[PDB]
């Protein structure tokens, strides 16, 4: 179905670089991408989430283009905007249902 | 220096063992200050200026006049705190006598000057604004 | 030293420029043999004698007559290697036997011993010298480079201090055998400001040290003056007087770069900004390409452009910051107002669309020109040649916008210059790899890229390299290019072979000495045809190395990110100095609108006015991120980065999302129209 | 300090607890909801805090309310920065007999704040008559500077600024007095669990 | 369903495969314990016959599976349940041994300090006595082995013991023949007692002849020769406590001189004993006499301190504090209450017993042989560290000496115990200590009245450390109640000998520290350990090397080296630490033994100046020469110049080298020759371009032109890799002879550097010294002339072979590496 890769702070391993390339090689009917030493078959509807527990990360520009960066950081007005929806659900529970 | 109730208990067990052997004979304060000061508060102290201090306290309190009422507070000549060692009374009286010593905390109790407290309050204020500085968030968030 | 007791100097000269003649007893001044023009195609073989180069040639003969090892110490591009590489070439082959050891940082005490053991024969007993008492020169170049361990002691250097003093290298197999070495000299070529700035004073003692000074206003005028005056005596009788005028300028500009250190100085970020002889050589090489027919006549304007361009594309290329590109063009239009002094019109010979290319003449059917095309002539030829590369090789679709047009132009130029290896620095996704493959196909050359698996070894690289060196060494050979990238170099060891290929000829010990006695033999039937001396076996080996150097181009393709290039440049001297750098900037606004519009073709749009208009907003968005990305680095510490590949993957996604969205409606609307 | 680490998940329960303990039904709720949440979160943290950090944490709150301007207090950005770290500029040897050199060195820092630019020349106008008399007195935070620097007493944060510079001993009591005045139900925050 | 059947088959294979590896490994151990041990076989006849029935099966079942090799064919649920059948029965015949070993540890409680492997070996060779004795070196402080009477039948090993041998080969004869009876743990407990009996028996003979060397013809120095090191020290300290006791009794009479005469007599015996260590003696009878010096120098320092403070009363604290050793038959013996009586002389109350008093802690001397181990110098700090620990043992809690590493916390606890007589065990706690491993230590400590010092106890896992408390508490809680038999946490009913003590030597600022739970700290009376005063250690080292006025000189000495650090130009090649002191004192000692009549001041002056000059640079020569001229004010130093070697060096340098023989050059060649004559390992350091090679090369070409062919194998150490230099195993396990190491073997014999007539061979190592490279050679750099390799092949460096290191800068060098050479 999917794979979440934890840690992965910065400098993505060389074995992922072929996978990180969105390119998949079409060997007739069955699709097969070359990851690691030996190429393995690749089925559709595969997801690969990478997550980085790191305040202010630094990526090589080459990697930032190859993988889309998405910053989930609760900071300043962030929480404020969560706590409103939180409070308005508890306080005025009428006209939220 | 880590001082613990075990260190006081230890120095009681040795004091007990030394007052069971003398009995009617005069007490050996000079023997008993070394074992108190140099041995039980040797373990902790290496500085050799703190060691001179640690003994001076002990030399002051522990002598023949201790059994008569004696100002435990060092060199209170004409200050007026005068916290004494209680005379012969029931045990219960000793705990009441410690509640009778003035609630007001003075550095003058330890032999330091009043103006030693004034320095501690300044050091207290200094340690607030060094911890506030460390935790002061976002640096005002610009303007 | 003009406090010199009884024997006073003549005035009007330094103490250096005077040797004491016994027969006159005067202090005559060093006499310099005026350059005679040879037909060396490699510019590295050309050697113009100066005052400094003769008074060193003497000092090398004075340290070879004795067994006193010499060390030359001077800035990265001062021409130390050339001074020694001339002397060793001019030695007698029965007196002296010369072999260079180019240190790589990774040249350990084992690797030096293998090089020295290969050089030296076996005398009687445990002794090892040359039989017939020859002098075995082991010329170290880049003496400083060897890897400085944590403590501060370079293993190969400490070995030499065991060879000079006691003369006894412990045999690394059988570590009991003393193995005494005899009749060796060592000729160092340390540059200050690279690797271990200085080597252990415990060696520099054993050596005689000889400064090689940064390029003087006279030394430049006596070298490059002598090369052009010689090479314009050819082209035309007029347009000589332009030689000294252009060489005056190429200095004037070169000086106003070195004197403004706050703009252009070698730094941690500006590690490749090293401006020394190397550049003036491949400016004076690019003017030496003028063929008599297509230049002869009034050269007041045509030359000075060819200059402006050749200058421009060995300095602009180098530069990172656009402030530095502006500073340069001010100097370059001061130089032309003083030295060339014409300021021909209101229109400067220097301009934006100044492009000179030798393949545009070829393609049409004109013979070995290096004349300027205009952009619209370059647009027809390149577009026609991309059609010709898609049709024969594996298909590569690129746009060819003016800035990518220029890039092929100034890579086809660096491949055409024989010996000169290209170095295309740019953020991964720039299409440096794709543009090189084009540039290579434009010229009659055949690109050889190694194919790295996940499990790759130094020995398998050394069979891929050895496969290429079987194709070059046959005589009627189409000069093979060698493509390397940042990803291809998995570990830092693989570079060691590559740095020895691009430094000079071919990587020492990639064959047995039985295979190389057959490769030499295949090029004996070519040498007779050239008219070069045969059965000399010194000039034939030398002539082959010149053919291998000429028929091998080494294009490496790095990115300037996280100082991975800087640490490579530090470790291997070859990479930066020996190759003609060309930097890949992010795509201009004018380019992006074109690139977007080519991909938006084969998508429907109501009034086609939209399709242009979208492609404006597709550029603006990608230009409007780069102005926010800069705002984001200044305001907070958070680093973001965009590449031209990032943009190319937007245009794809929009095209894909627009079809999906429109196909969902075109289905939905069909149901309603069918039903109505 | 280690083991003052609080989860978002744990905080959220105390934030909602505070909303569900409000007895006020929409009259002045939004005002009385804020107040209840501050006290609730404050006590929750303090119970965990050691003796020495309890005062530090309470000042952070009232300075972060000040910083975000939830409560109206006469403060300048530069003035709060100066209070949290006093730069001591040497150069002016001219002193008074009663003033320490350190106190004076801080005043030459204080004069860089546009409000207290003339505060030096003022201190050498009626020096022993007013300021010695002030500086000497026990509890000077409730006393007034009789060279018409009265106005500073009427703005509790600017006066708190002066006290650090001249007489730092009293700061820890002056701040405690200031908390109580400026913060809503401050008297209840400072007392807490006595 | 094909896959899940295959998964169940692999699932079955994984159980039976692990069951052989569980059995085979556990069988292999229990098999080896029974194999070749007819001793252990006859002891447990029930669990050995059962085991022989499980081995004979296992060999047959293994040869019946050899037909079906593959796991798929071999694996059956029948095979699995049979192997679970053995795991259960081999668990019983390992619990049988473990329960048996515990019986023999409980019978003779020093075994608890042997590794269980060594205990199994001794029990296996119960008949072969001389193999048992070998491992008593691990158990005991001294008594390495026993001597023996060569027996009747040469096939039999000798039972009859005629003497005991120390770890330095000092012999203490037994009064009669000590036979080795049937059981091992029985004749060892019989031996453990006999040790103390002989020691005790000899002390009666010592203290009778000790009162006689006051008046009688036999002096003090000639008397010490007769007896052991332990007994000749004890008897010296017993007659000191007597002397000072007779000096207080006289000073009660009013004789002011009594304490000054006491001081005079102590200081003459000390002087007369220093004149004995100067004259050529046997190395065993050096320490027997120098251990007496370090106690006598302290004896003096106490009676000085009594005369200065004017203490004219015994039972003042000053005298109670000092560690006293009495020799009385107290007719009112309080000793039966203070501790428990163990030994027969202790209970007799007719014969005189040696008793040890200090600040209301009086405990008999527990005569455990020590065998001339070196006693530490007694400092004003160590005097207090005795009060602390003694007070702790009287207050029935442990003692925790604490301070920076290098102070010797572990060594001062050991020395107190050694003085008292008691056996002191040391444990190197490595954070691998389990509950069980520690529980066994304490049980054996508790049973055999011994003292557990724990070197780096600070690195014990806070988990197991919280148990240590529960175990220590249980023992101490028993000692307060004074129970002879006490319940431990597990294996309850155990004997407690009263004299047990615990000492945790904690490095307070060491990294990876587990802070003791407050619970545990409240059982351990801490002590404050400071780096011992440099003055006191030098004052010993001076008296070791025949200096009578050592006290005064040693104050001059500490002053020089201390000021030198502060006011000279700090160099890496300077050593002003105690290590460099010892060397300069050794070379001053050889110059005292040469000319004893000369005053001590001009001789030390000369030695200090002579050896610190060649270390010292030009800038510092002019300030250092002045600094000596401050401490030694009016002493005019004459430069001691080798008159013969200086001439032959001048001749060689000119004739057969060619170099000019400058006065300052030959002075450096003479200065190298003098360094090489005493120090095997030399550093001819200097600036890059100077005469470093030429100086050692001219020395060689004098040793050739004076003595015999001095060969030299010049390797550049940094040039070759550290692996290739010493040599290491290839991919194939075959050890290659490396450069330095094959030179070190080739030089011992058979090469060009061989020993036929070569009076001085040496390998010159002319690279920069770095810590990684030199680390492998650190063994030879030290006092030991022993080189260790990766293959564990030893190369014993000859005394006529040197290591000359030619180095520009000691920038990467460790401060120790400089001191060593
Ligand atoms: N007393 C002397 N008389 C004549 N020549 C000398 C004398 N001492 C040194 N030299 C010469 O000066 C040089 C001294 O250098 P040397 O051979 O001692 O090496 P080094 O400097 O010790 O080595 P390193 O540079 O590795 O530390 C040699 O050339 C030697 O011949
Ligand atoms: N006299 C000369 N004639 C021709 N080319 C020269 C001369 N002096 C220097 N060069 C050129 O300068 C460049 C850089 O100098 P090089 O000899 O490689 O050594 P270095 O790395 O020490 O500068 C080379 O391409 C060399 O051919
Ligand atoms: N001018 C261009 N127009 C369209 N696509 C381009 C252009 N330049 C580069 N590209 C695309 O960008 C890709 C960059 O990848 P690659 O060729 O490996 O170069 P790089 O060396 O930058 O990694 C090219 O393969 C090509 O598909
Ligand atoms: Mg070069
Ligand atoms: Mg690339
Ligand atoms: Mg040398």
């Amino acid at each position: 179905r999917a794979v979440l890769i934890e840690g992965i702070q910065q400098e993505i391993d060389a074995t992922l670089d072929p996978l990180l390339q969105r390119a998949v090689k079409k060997n007739g009917n069955q699709l097969q991408l070359e990851i690691g030493g030996d190429p393995i078959d690749y089925d559709p509807n595969f997801k690969l989430f990478l997550m980085t527990k790191l305040i202010n990360p630094h990526f090589r520009p080459e990697i930032a283009a190859q993988c889309t960066i998405i910053n989930f950081i609760v900071t300043e007005s962030g929480l404020e905007e969560q706590f409103i929806a939180m409070v308005v659900n508890i306080e005025k529970n009428e006209l939220e249902m | 220096y880590p001082f613990n109730m075990g260190d006081l208990r230890d120095s009681y067990l040795v004091m007990n063992r030394y007052m069971e052997q003398n009995q009617g004979g005069k007490v050996p304060f000079n023997d008993l200050i070394y074992i108190f000061g140099e041995i039980m508060y040797g373990g902790h102290i290496v500085d050799d200026w703190d060691r001179r201090l640690c003994n001076s306290y002990l030399f002051n309190t522990m002598h023949e006049q201790l059994f008569d009422e004696l100002e435990l507070f060092p060199y209170i000549e004409g200050k007026g705190l005068s916290f004494k060692v209680p005379g012969q009374n029931p045990y219960e009286k000793y705990i009441e006598h410690i509640e009778t010593s003035l609630k007001q905390e003075t550095p003058l109790a330890y032999g330091l000057h009043p103006n030693a407290e004034i320095g501690f309050r300044t050091d207290q204020c200094k340690t607030l604004f060094n911890t506030l500085l460390e935790l002061m968030p976002k640096e005002q968030s610009r303007d | 030293w003009k406090g010199a007791a009884k024997v006073k100097f003549p005035e009007q000269g330094l103490c250096y420029d005077y040797y004491y003649d016994i027969n006159e007893n005067k202090w005559n001044t060093w006499k310099v043999e005026d350059y005679l023009p040879n037909d060396q195609p490699l510019f590295s073989k050309i050697y113009v004698a100066t005052i400094h180069t003769t008074r060193l040639r003497y000092m090398i003969d004075i340290h070879l007559q004795r067994r006193k090892p010499i060390l030359f110490i001077g800035s990265a591009g001062t021409g130390k290697t050339a001074v020694v590489r001339d002397y060793l070439n001019s030695t007698r082959p029965e007196q002296v036997s010369h072999k260079t050891i180019n240190f790589s940082s990774f040249t350990d005490s084992l690797a030096l011993q293998k090089n020295i053991e290969s050089m030296v024969e076996k005398k009687n007993g445990r002794n090892y010298g040359s039989a017939t008492n020859k002098v075995l020169i082991c010329f170290i170049d880049d003496f400083n480079m060897p890897y400085v361990d944590k403590y501060g002691t370079q293993s190969p250097i400490q070995l030499l201090r065991l060879i000079l003093d006691y003369g006894s290298i412990f045999n690394r197999e059988q570590l009991e055998e003393r193995k005494f070495l005899q009749d060796l000299l060592f000729f160092g070529c340390l540059n200050q400001k690279s690797g271990s700035f200085t080597v252990d004073l415990r060696l520099q003692r054993n050596f005689s040290v000889f400064s090689m000074y940064t390029p003087s206003s006279d030394v430049i005028k006596t070298i490059f003056g002598s090369i052009l005056n010689a090479h314009l005596s050819t082209i035309d009788d007029k347009a000589q007087k332009m030689a000294f005028k252009l060489v005056e300028a190429t200095y004037f500009t070169f000086d106003k770069i070195l004197k403004n250190t706050t703009a252009f100085a070698p730094s941690a970020k500006r590690f490749h900004y090293q401006f020394n002889f190397r550049e003036l050589a491949r400016v004076c090489e690019g003017i030496c390409r003028t063929t008599p027919g297509q230049y002869s006549g009034g050269d007041q304007g045509k030359l000075v452009r060819l200059w402006a361009h050749e200058m421009k594309r060995t300095f602009e290329d180098r530069f990172i910051a656009n402030e530095h590109v502006e500073f340069f063009r001010r100097y370059l239009t001061e130089a032309i107002s003083k030295c060339i002094g014409e300021f021909p019109e209101t229109e400067n010979p220097i301009a934006e669309p100044l492009i000179f290319t030798g393949f545009v003449a070829a393609h049409q059917g004109l013979d070995q020109q290096y004349t300027q095309c205009t952009i619209p002539v370059l647009k027809r030829v390149l577009d026609d040649k991309l059609e010709e590369y898609n049709e024969v090789k594996a298909q590569m679709n690129l746009v060819l916008f003016q800035q990518a047009m220029e890039h092929v132009s100034r890579i086809c130029r660096i491949l055409d210059m024989p010996g000169n290896n290209a170095l295309l620095v740019g953020v991964g996704g720039s299409g440096k790899q794709s543009l090189c493959r084009l540039s290579t196909f434009i010229n009659g050359f055949e690109i050889d890229q190694l194919v790295v698996t996940a499990s790759f070894t130094i020995n398998d690289l050394r069979n891929n390299l050895q496969e290429i060196y079987k194709k070059i060494a046959k005589p009627n050979s189409i000069a093979r290019v060698f493509m390397i990238t940042d990803s291809q170099i998995k570990e830092e060891q693989f570079l060691i072979p590559i740095n020895d290929m691009l430094n000079s000829g071919w990587i020492f010990d990639l064959f047995p000495k039985e295979d190389m006695d057959s490769l030499v033999s295949g090029v004996r039937n070519e040498a007779k045809g050239e008219g070069v001396d045969v059965n000399n076996l010194t000039a034939l080996t030398s002539y082959f190395l010149d053919k291998i150097r000429k028929n091998l181009k080494v294009v490496l393709c790095f990115s300037p990110v996280g100082d991975t290039m800087r640490i490579r440049s530090r470790k291997f001297p070859g990479i930066i100095n020996n190759t003609s750098i060309d930097w890949f900037h992010p795509w201009p606004h004018e380019a992006l609108i074109d690139v977007a519009f080519r991909f938006l073709e084969e998508i429907e749009f109501p009034t086609e006015e939209i399709r242009q208009s979208i492609s404006l907003n597709m550029a603006k968005v990608h230009s409007s991120i780069d102005t926010a990305n800069e705002k984001f680095l200044k305001l907070e510490r958070r680093y973001n980065y965009t590449t031209p590949k990032s943009f190319l993957e937007l245009i794809d996604f929009y095209k894909k999302l627009l079809t999906e969205k429109r196909e969902t409606i075109q289905r939905q609307i069909q149901r309603y129209e069918m039903g109505l | 300090d280690h083991m003052y680490q609080y989860s978002l998940e744990s905080f959220i329960t105390f934030f909602f607890k505070a909303i569900n303990r409000t007895t006020v039904r929409d009259e002045n709720r939004i005002p009385t909801l804020i107040l209840n949440i501050r006290q609730t979160i404050y006590q929750w943290i303090s119970r965990g805090l050691f003796e020495k950090h309890k005062l530090i944490f309470l000042t952070l709150i009232v300075f972060r309310l000040m910083q975000k301007k939830i409560i109206d207090v006469a403060y300048e950005v530069a003035e709060m920065d100066f209070l949290i770290k006093c730069p001591a500029r040497p150069g002016v040897e001219n002193t008074l007999d009663w003033l320490p050199n350190i106190s004076w060195d801080q005043i030459q820092g204080l004069i860089n704040l546009e409000e207290f630019r003339n505060f030096a020349h003022q201190l050498e106008k009626e020096a022993p008559n007013r300021f010695k008399d002030w500086y000497n007195e026990l509890q000077p935070e409730d006393q007034k500077l009789p060279l018409d620097w009265k106005r500073l007493d009427s703005m509790p944060f600017k006066k708190l600024l002066v006290l650090r510079c001249l007489r730092p001993d009293r700061m820890t009591i002056s701040l405690n007095n200031f908390i109580r005045a400026v913060l809503p139900q401050g008297d209840a925050f400072v007392e807490m669990d006595q | 369903d094909r896959v899940e059947d295959w998964r169940e088959k692999l699932g079955r294979v994984d159980v039976v495969v692990n069951e052989w590896l569980k059995v085979q490994k556990n069988w292999k151990i229990l098999y080896n314990i029974f194999l070749l041990s007819e001793d252990i076989r006859m002891q447990l006849p029930e669990d050995t016959k059962v085991f022989e029935g499980v081995d004979k099966e296992f060999k047959d079942m293994m040869s019946e599976v050899s037909a079906n090799p593959s796991v798929v064919e071999a694996c059956t649920i029948e095979r699995r349940d049979v192997l679970v059948g053995w795991s259960q029965a081999i668990k019983k015949c390992e619990k049988a041994l473990n329960d048996y070993l515990e019986q023999k540890k409980k019978s003779f409680p020093r075994f608890y300090f042997l590794s269980n492997q060594s205990l199994l070996t001794i029990l296996s060779n119960g008949q072969n006595a001389p193999k048992v004795c070998e491992y008593l070196g691990d158990c005991f402080d001294g008594l390495k082995t026993l001597t023996f009477e060569p027996p009747a039948n040469p096939a039999e090993t000798s039972k009859v013991g005629i003497g005991m041998i120390s770890k330095d080969d000092e012999k203490v004869p037994f009064s009669s023949k000590f036979i080795c009876e049937g059981a091992v743990e029985h004749w060892l407990l019989n031996l453990e007692f006999r040790m103390r009996e002989t020691l005790q028996e000899i002390l009666e003979g010592a203290k009778n002849t000790a009162d006689l060397w006051d008046s009688g013809d036999k002096p003090r120095e000639e008397w010490v020769e007769g007896y052991n090191a332990q007994i000749a020290l004890l008897t010296t300290t017993i007659v000191w406590t007597e002397d000072v006791g007779r000096a207080f009794e006289d000073l009660a009479g009013g004789s002011e001189t009594a304490m000054k005469e006491c001081q005079k007599l102590i200081e003459v015996r000390l002087e007369n004993l220093i004149k004995k260590v100067r004259g050529d003696l046997h190395i065993l009878e050096r320490w027997k006499i120098i251990n007496i010096i370090t106690i006598d120098v302290h004896s003096r320092d106490v009676v000085e301190k009594f005369v200065i403070q004017k203490v004219s009363e015994a039972e003042s604290f000053a005298w109670l504090s000092q560690l006293k050793f009495y020799w009385e038959n107290k007719p009112d013996s309080d000793m039966h209450l203070r501790q428990t009586l163990r030994f027969p002389w202790e209970k007799d109350k007719n014969k005189n017993k040696c008793i040890i008093r200090i600040v209301d802690w009086f405990r008999f001397y527990s005569y455990e042989y020590i065998g001339n181990a070196i006693r530490l110098v007694i400092t004003p700090l160590t005097d207090r560290c005795y009060i602390t620990l003694t007070q702790a043992l009287n207050l029935t809690m442990g003692g925790a000496p604490a301070g920076p590493a290098g102070t010797g916390k572990t060594e001062t606890t050991k020395d107190l115990g050694r003085a008292i007589g008691i056996p002191v065990m040391v444990f190197n706690c490595s954070d691998q200590m389990n509950k069980d491993s520690m529980a066994q230590i304490f049980m054996g400590l508790s049973q055999s009245g011994a003292w557990g010092c724990f070197d780096e106890f600070n690195r014990i896992s806070i988990e197991v450390l919280s148990v240590v408390s529960t175990q220590v508490k249980c023992v101490l809680d028993a000692l307060k109640e004074k129970k002879t038999k006490f319940s431990f946490v597990e294996e309850g009913e155990i004997q407690l000998q009263d004299t047990v003590g615990f000492f945790i030597t904690m490095n307070p600022g060491y990294a990876g520290r587990t802070e003791l739970p407050e619970n545990l700290k409240a059982l351990f009376r801490s002590c404050a350990m400071v780096v011992p005063d440099l003055a006191l250690i030098c004052e010993n080292m001076l008296m070791s090397e025949g200096f009578t006025m050592a006290r005064v000189l040693s104050r001059k000495f500490v002053s020089l080296y201390m000021l030198s650090r502060e006011l000279l130009s700090k160099q890496k090649h300077y050593d002003w630490g105690l290590r460099a002191v010892k060397s300069v004192l050794r070379q001053a000692g050889k110059l005292k033994r040469g000319d004893p009549d000369m005053p001590e001041d001009p001789l030390l002056m000369r030695a200090l100046r002579d050896f610190n000059m060649p270390k010292i640079v030009t800038d510092d020569k002019v300030i250092f020469r002045r600094l000596i001229g401050d401490l030694f004010p009016k002493l005019d130093p004459p430069t001691k110049q080798n008159p013969e070697l200086k001439k032959i060096v001048q001749d060689t340098t000119k004739k057969d080298m060619g170099l000019v023989a400058e006065e300052l050059f030959v002075t450096k060649v003479v200065q190298l020759a003098e360094i090489l004559e005493v120090r095997h390992c030399c550093f001819v350091i200097g600036p890059p371009g100077s005469g470093k090679t030429c100086v050692w090369k001219t020395l060689i070409k004098s040793y050739i032109n004076s003595g015999e062919d001095a060969e030299y194998d010049t390797l550049n150490p940094k040039a070759v890799t550290s692996d290739e230099l010493f040599g290491a195993y290839t991919k194939t396990k075959e050890w290659k002879n490396g450069v330095i190491a094959v030179i070190m073997k080739n030089q011992v014999k058979n090469e060009e550097k061989y020993k036929a007539t070569h009076m001085h061979k040496w390998s010159v190592l002319d690279g920069d010294i770095d810590p990684e490279w030199i680390e492998s050679l650190n063994t030879v750099m030290d006092d030991n002339k022993v080189l260790t390799l990766v293959s564990n092949d030893r190369i014993f460096l000859t005394p006529q072979m040197r290591l000359i290191f030619e180095i520009s800068n000691l920038r990467n060098a460790t401060p120790a590496t400089v001191s060593r050479a």
